[PDB]
């Protein structure tokens, strides 16, 4: 049970940095620049139906 | 003719306009700047001015041509460099003294001061005659003629005079037309307007392979003579060098080189570059500029030059393919042209469709990529001509889901990747299978692995391999090394050598030379088989540092083999491949027991 | 290429489970190394 | 429309007249006699037109295209083949099993033919040297051959000589002991003891002996070796006997 | 009539409205070439009308208009089936007039008998990813969704290839009682694309049931977009007058969606959001108003439109737009085109809901949709057992989610992985996909019916 | 005249359409204070014109406006070192004289000084990172990328420090052959960062070297725009008349673009994505237009640009445009400077497309560039054997991971480890990265030449 448990300790340590560090960027970026990208593009819309 | 009412911006308004058409070339003012009419409203007609100007008044007079903007079509735009109105560039660089365009010039059309060899072809007095048949040959290359005389688009008639051989100016006549009549006299030189697609005689499939020279193009999914390719990326992708190699180390009859609005340097470099340079094609004197014609865009330059450069390219193109000699057209960028639309467009008011774009981006791109491509050479003789443009695309802010990009890369068949972390190890312009696919790579596979190449089978196992080479590189990067076999690493270090001899492109020693599918062949083949040999070697039993030891110079000889030239001892199968297979099978076999 | 519509509310949900399951496996990796702790001071006692 | 028609109609009877101006070749001439008998009489472009426009002349301008390709294919071949003379059945059978396939331009004889184009096409402006003698031997005698063969049977000697052509032309001018050595090696794989008697003149064997003795001359340092090499340079022809006593002195 | 001024591709010109909407004009220009144009909005003392060929050449004074007096449309006949028309008047489609019998209207002023007969017998193009995932019957529309990055021009071609062929085989299947005809509508497309399709046609041997439209991309958009009223209109005037089966193929829907977006530029009207104008819904519903039963039972019109997403989501307005019109969806697989695989597609938001009612006797068995349930849950299963499994590894997978996993790669792999001319039966197609379903236990799926299921398998 | 009114930065202003585009007008208030502007729209019985001092407090009938009748000119004179003063076309602050002996326009194209041929030399800064791995030479323009959280301004100015002092090396060294000129052009900075570059540039070198630009943030966007043009023509002007290499430094990108995009709703013109106005790639690229060779072959001008980030995003259109309309690109990293290395410029986003027209070949080695590219890939291999590192560590870690850490490691605390005011060259910087480069194997170094690695093995 020692080497399972010291076995399992290694993988557990290298997921929960890996699933910390691969996470959060990607679809912190992509959805930041979706959303500023969105933004201007539904108010260029109504931006050129008012002028 | 007209008067100018007001000015507001880049676009001038000119009245007591009746007689102006749509996209008709006039001079605005004093200065003679280069203007176009883009609209007109009544009596007041909107002249949109794309030239630097800053002493334009109110009240100036405005001299219309009488017809739309285009550019002149006969012998003498190889070895020489013009602009997108039609203007010489060098008249300008040693009259005015000022290399770039000048705030307000006037010159002509093509460069008067210069007398040719006009020499008479097939045909004789009596014989009939229409648009696009041979007349006649001018001399300008020392291997064969590029500047066909060829007759004017949508005329015919009989030969009534022919002139003879000698040397004559392009301004003079030599021939006369005789239809219904005293209709007009021909001379050498030809107009045509850059706003109105040239005829052809028939289309046809394009399935003829296309030496481009490069060993990663051709590799991965080569072009063919006639379609229509587009390469994203950011920059620094090396589209210049894709263009002055893929110019020199061409194998086709003329090359067209259209420059969109660059910063001024590589323009330079590349016109520099391409005379100083030797073509592979059997030529000498020159032989990559006198078959090579440059259009000089800068980024502060106007947009009308800008905007029909591509007009003007295709237009020379679509003559030059009429002529009967096959020309590549290599154009980097229509961003600059589709920036300059969204331009115009934000400057006249009109409604646009995403990012500042117009909504005729779309057509515009259509007529360019309608255009071009591989048909039957119009006229009497019925030539075969080609046309092949390659356009790359670039975004507008940073991001590809600009209408340009996909709408360049929706109506084009052939797509060419670029990877911004492969681009930082110096292997720019790199993809395989994740970013670029080919519809015509199995029939050019097809047709040019028929007699001398097997191109198809390690194409296919290496863009497998490729393929499979993302997911052990995110299953090795995720989940980690241990979980992985020795199978993904010798596929992960198979495709990083592959990607690395082939998507690179910058050496150490001097710049990369002509490869062929022959030459690329044995380095695909060099690859597989060690690829074959390391997955089988390793089932038998092997160490993976013993067969990666066990290479050893084979991937420091596979790295040099770009920058040595061709023709080392044969044309298809070269003497140093040979090695990599005896000593593959040796260390395979001596990795076993 | 890439969707930009409907992404925010896709992504959403995997930086939620990945914050979730972050903090899980930080748990579940403390407990496991508490455990391995006491079971190498056992092992050895 | 009907212009393209009537300037292909009286491009293709210009180069039927131009092909074939002995009325030889009735086969091919048969065909085009409905072009023909347009362009054997004045007549202008809205007469032309006219009778093409009202359905009594032929008006498929992609047929036409393909059929006057033909024409200027079987042309190309038949004045490329020059000064030798071709027969008149073997034109008649290679137009009309050229006609007879699903692609013209798309087998090995247009670029058999392009090749002799471009061989030609490289040595009709150039000046006189060792690789543009033996060259133009070469392509006196693939077109010597290719006129008595015909393109349709796929010799290997035509297959040699035409890669042994695109080999001396994918040379460079710093090449000449590898065009000497392709040279000595094309003629002495030929089975024949000349390879250019009966085919070209005996000048140009004569440059070509007087170009090889005149190499293989500053190489002997011996009397008795430029005397034995020297004999031999008294000959009007290239024979393998030659060489082969030339190699021996050398 | 004496224009006033041009902008753009619309031309004003100052008359008195004697002329109608939809009135078909002949402008003269000074060039020696006259043109012909549509009224698309008419006003009070002046008339804004678009050039169908070209728009260079327009002067204000010195060229005049003139009034057909005639509507536009074009003349559909039982001959035009075996040779190359066109609608636009040009020398280079093998001939600028069809010499019809019959004048008909583009937009069905005469006569539209759809939207009031449902399906009865179904339709096979020959292949059995697209007709067991999803029921295709005579009279509806399914449409193909392709995206930006992949062929869909090979796609289409591949579709156009398989017309012809799937004729003889639905005589024999019972899914056909009549004649057979194709019609093809291009616009917007290159003619290199068009060149492959025109040149496949003619190669399979299918040229002479099948009628080509030839629509350039340096042409208006309102002739392109009108093209496709008369090629429906000609479709549904070949299958009504003949009462035959008629299968008519779209593409491509950007194009008409970049032309209706370039339209409008001097018109009242004004765009909507992402520059397509808020009035898409009824010129795309007006291309599938000629589509499906015809009344009385004479014959049937099946339309297959081919759409590229250029933004690659499914949220944009043509695919959003055309998706409410038509019956669910087929989306194409970015990823599987580049492994080499042909025809790529997804089952995952691909659903039919009218699949079941769609589907005949004789010719399908009643356990198609149950066993496409089934693979559609254990392809999404797959998907998510895959997408779990790629972050932590081999941790969250359970032996249901490896199952899936393989049965997405093995079916990926061998239903989706077919030739281009290739054909196949119902019941090949329904064996193919009943023995690679048989992956999982029936202990683990709950989409199918225990009878249906355990005799089955 | 008179002004009809005003609404924000442009003032509209009634009157006859006389005078031409572009002339110089002056308008006359009430309060004793004389304001400056281009008239940027001519029309009958109204215009629109832009003022460059001052953006309200201007009234309609109590302010009158006078015509000059002179075109927009900027004099240029050969005397602009050693003077202080602002950009807005004379002397805000009653400084120096502006005056000059010659007239060069501003409109972008005044007498073409542009090369047309490609350059070659080898351009000294100080940074070893900067100058072997970005390849700059005389002509080049590198703009440096910067953000919110970084010192970019102080590591502009080290920079510039650096790259003031890099410069008498190199010229004893043979690395060039005519004087040094520089240009400071300030636009929208505050009085306390250009005093510490004035301190710095004052302690580094003299004040008679470089050009005084100061830009107020309580001024219009149309005076600090028209220093640009000031500063290009002075220095195209110092450039091509003395024969001497101009180095200009443009900060900040951020608000000469936030004036062109600042203004643009206001008017009658549509903008482009992100709120900016369509013509902004036109308006930077006049400014870098005027880059490259001058005319004699003795003369260049280099811009050093200082761009800073206003989201922190890839997304924008200023650094995407600016980056690809440069011919180099600089980007900086926060991760770099917030460990310690100073300066923190990162190597592995930077690439050009130019490294071989910028590499020198006749006053340096030719292996810089073959090195430069080997130290480059070996630096992203290390990177992302850096990120195995993070993600693993000793987990899955090769020796190859380990050897190209180490690497990285030494070759990241070693080269882009230096001060702020010591200098190096290309001959130290090319043996300081063949040692860290000689820590790796013959097998992993397969990309260089056996040759060149053979030499320095």
């Amino acid at each position: 049970a020692f080497i399972i448990l010291d076995e399992v300790i290694k993988v557990t340590n290298r997921r929960v940095n890996a699933i910390e560090h691969v996470i959060i960027p990607r679809t912190e970026n992509t959805i930041a620049y979706i959303n500023s990208e969105l933004d201007e593009l539904d108010r260029e819309e109504f931006y050129r139906l008012k002028k | 003719y007209g008067a100018i009412y007001s000015v507001s911006g880049p676009v001038v308004i000119a009245e007591n306009m009746i007689g102006c058409a749509m996209y008709e070339l006039v001079k605005v003012g004093h200065d003679n700047l280069v203007g176009e009419v883009i609209r007109i409203d009544g009596d007041k007609a909107t002249i949109q001015v794309y030239e630097e100007t800053a002493g334009l008044t109110v009240g100036d007079p405005v001299l219309r041509t009488g017809k739309p903007l285009s550019v002149e079509l006969g012998p003498g735009l190889m070895e020489t460099i013009y602009d997108g109105i039609q203007r010489p560039l060098k008249a300008i660089k040693e009259e005015s003294q000022s290399i770039y365009i000048p705030r307000g010039i006037d010159t002509p059309a093509l460069d008067r001061t210069i007398k040719w060899q006009f020499t008479p072809g097939k045909f004789q007095v009596g014989d009939h005659i229409s648009g696009g048949d041979i007349y006649g040959s001018v001399f300008e290359n020392s291997l064969i003629s590029s500047h066909k005389i060829l007759l004017p688009p949508r005329s015919r008639g009989t030969i009534t005079w022919i002139a003879p051989a000698g040397e004559y100016t392009l301004d003079e006549k030599i021939l006369e037309v005789e239809f219904d009549g005293k209709k007009s006299d021909f001379t050498l030189y030809h107009t045509w307007p850059v706003r109105v697609p040239r005829p052809v005689t028939e289309k046809l499939s394009a399935d003829y392979p296309l030496l481009t020279g490069q060993r990663v193009l051709d590799a991965l999914f080569p072009c063919v003579q006639g379609g229509t390719t587009c390469i994203p990326g950011a920059f620094g992708c090396g589209k210049t060098v894709i263009s002055q190699s893929l110019s020199k180390y061409s194998n086709s009859d003329a090359i067209i080189y259209v420059g969109c609005g660059e910063r001024g340097n590589e323009m330079a470099e590349v016109l520099m570059e391409f005379p100083e340079l030797y073509t592979e094609m059997s030529g000498t004197k020159e032989p990559i500029m006198k078959r090579t014609t440059l259009v000089a865009n800068t980024s502060n330059m106007p947009v009308a030059a800008r905007e029909a450069s591509i007009y003007t390219g295709i237009t020379l193109a679509e003559y030059f393919r009429d002529q009967g000699k096959n020309v590549s057209m290599i154009a980097d960028s229509s961003s600059r042209w589709a920036e300059a639309l969204r331009e115009i467009s934000g400057r006249l008011g009109e409604m646009p469709a995403d990012q500042g774009f117009p909504a005729y981006l779309g057509a515009k791109l259509a007529s360019f990529y309608e255009r071009a491509g591989k048909a039957v050479a119009l006229g009497s003789p019925d030539r075969t001509g080609s046309v092949s443009i390659v356009a790359a695309v670039s975004p507008a802010g940073g991001d590809f889901s600009d209408p340009v990009t996909t709408a360049t890369l929706g109506i084009t068949q052939v797509f060419w990747g670029l990877d911004k972390k492969l681009a930082q190890r110096k292997h720019f312009p790199s993809i395989n299978t994740s970013v670029s696919y080919s519809k015509y790579t199995n029939v050019l596979n097809k047709f040019y692995d028929s007699n001398y190449p097997e191109f198809p089978v390690l194409r296919d196992r290496m863009k497998e391999i490729l393929s499979n080479a993302e997911e052990l590189e995110q299953v090795v990067q995720l989940v980690g090394k241990s979980a992985l076999s020795d199978s993904d690493k010798i596929t992960l270090d198979v495709a990083t050598l592959i990607k690395e001899d082939f998507l690179q492109q910058n050496g150490y020693s001097t710049y990369d030379a002509f490869c062929p599918i022959w030459k690329t062949f044995d380095m695909m083949r060099a690859f597989i088989s060690y690829h074959d040999e390391a997955q089988k070697a390793v089932a038998n039993g092997a160490n993976w540092s013993k067969l990666a030891d066990s290479t050893g110079d084979v991937k420091h000889a596979v790295s040099s083999s770009k920058f040595f030239e061709p023709s080392r001892g044969e044309k298809e199968v070269h003497g140093e491949f040979e090695k990599l297979l005896s000593t593959m099978q040796e260390r395979f076999a001596e990795s076993t027991d | 290429v890439f969707p930009t519509r409907m992404t925010l509310g896709l992504m959403k949900t995997k930086l939620k489970g990945a914050n979730q399951g972050y903090s899980l496996l930080k748990r579940k990796s403390e407990a496991l190394t508490k455990r391995f702790r006491d079971i190498t001071k056992r092992i050895d006692d | 429309y009907h212009s393209q028609v009537v300037g292909k109609i009286g491009y293709i009877a210009r180069c039927m007249q131009t092909i074939d101006p002995e009325n030889n070749l009735k086969k091919i001439r048969e065909d085009y006699q409905d072009v023909l008998i347009w362009a054997e009489k004045n007549y202008r472009f809205e007469e032309i037109l006219e009778a093409s426009k009202s359905g009594k002349c032929p008006n498929d301008l992609d047929a036409l295209s393909r059929r006057s390709l033909i024409l200027l294919e079987l042309l190309r071949l038949v004045s490329s083949i020059s000064p030798f003379k071709m027969k008149l059945d073997l034109i008649e059978s290679q137009y009309e099993k050229m006609k007879q396939h699903v692609n013209l331009w798309k087998s090995d004889y247009h670029v058999k033919l392009n090749q002799l184009n471009q061989l030609t096409d490289y040595l009709k402006n150039a000046a006189p040297t060792p690789k543009n003698n033996f060259l133009r031997a070469m392509t006196s005698v693939l077109q010597m051959q290719i006129a008595q063969y015909g393109i349709t049977e796929d010799n290997e000697g035509i297959n040699q000589l035409f890669k042994l052509g695109l080999h001396l032309l994918a040379m460079a001018n710093e090449k000449i002991d590898e065009q000497y050595h392709l040279f000595k090696g094309y003629v002495k794989d030929q089975p024949e003891e000349s390879p250019f008697e009966g085919i070209l003149p005996a000048e140009d064997q004569k440059i070509l002996v007087k170009t090889m003795i005149d190499y293989a001359m500053p190489k002997l340092s011996s009397k008795v070796l430029q005397d034995k090499l020297s004999a031999l340079s008294s000959s009007d022809v290239l024979t393998k006997t030659l060489l082969d006593s030339i190699d021996r002195i050398v | 009539n004496t224009v006033s001024g041009v902008n753009g591709p619309l031309v004003i010109l100052e008359k008195v409205k004697f002329p109608r909407y939809n009135e078909i004009v002949n402008l003269t220009l000074p060039d020696g070439t006259v043109r012909q144009g549509q009224v698309l909005e008419i006003r009070g003392d002046r008339a804004i009308v678009q050039v169908f060929e070209g728009t260079s050449g327009i002067d204000v004074k010195k060229t005049t208009v003139e009034f057909t007096g005639e509507s536009l449309r074009i003349p559909v006949s039982e001959d035009m089936l075996g040779r190359i028309f066109d609608g636009s008047g040009r020398p280079i489609d093998n001939g600028p007039k069809v010499f019809a019998e019959d004048y008909l209207d583009i937009n069905g002023s005469p006569i539209n008998p759809y939207a009031r007969i449902y399906p009865e017998e179904m339709i096979s193009t020959g292949v059995s990813a697209i007709d067991t995932m999803n029921s295709i019957a005579r009279g509806q529309k399914i449409p193909i969704f392709s995206a930006s990055g992949l062929p869909h021009n090979e796609i289409a071609a591949q579709i156009c290839r398989q017309a012809g062929l799937v004729r003889p085989t639905k005589d024999v299947h019972d899914g056909h009682e009549e004649n057979f005809s194709i019609v093809f509508a291009a616009m917007g497309v290159n003619l290199e694309t068009a060149r492959f399709f025109k040149q496949d046609f003619e190669e399979n041997g299918s040229l002479e049931r099948t009628s080509l439209f030839l629509n350039l991309a340096n042409d208006p958009t309102i002739e392109r977009i009108i093209t496709p009223r008369l090629a429906l209109t000609t479709a549904e005037y070949l299958a009504y007058q003949t009462e035959r089966h008629v299968l008519t193929i779209l593409t491509d829907m950007s194009s008409y969606a970049d032309a209706l977006r370039e339209v409008s530029a001097a018109r009242e009207e004004v765009p909507g959001r992402r520059g397509y104008p808020g009035y898409m819904y009824t010129d795309l519903s007006t291309i599938y108003e000629r589509a499906g039963r015809v009344e009385g039972r004479n014959g049937s019109i099946t339309q297959i439109p081919i759409l590229t997403m250029p933004n690659d989501d499914i949220t944009h307005p043509i695919p959003d737009l055309t998706g409410y019109i038509t019956e669910g969806q087929i989306f194409v697989d970015r990823q599987l085109h580049n492994k080499g695989i042909y025809p790529p597609i997804n089952v995952l938001p691909s659903l039919s809901r009218l699949m079941k009612s769609a589907i005949g006797e004789g010719m399908t068995r009643k356990d198609h949709g149950d066993v496409s349930n089934q693979l559609y849950a254990k392809y999404a299963i797959g998907k998510d057992a895959a997408a779990m499994k790629a972050v932590v590894g081999e941790e969250a997978l359970s032996i249901e989610d490896k199952l899936s996993l393989e049965f997405l790669e093995k079916f990926e792999k061998t239903f989706i992985t077919q030739g281009a001319y290739e054909d196949r039966t119902v019941f090949e197609s329904l064996d193919q996909a009943w023995s690679l379903l048989r992956i999982y236990p029936k202990e683990m799926l709950n989409r199918i019916s225990p009878k249906i299921l355990d005799e089955f398998y």
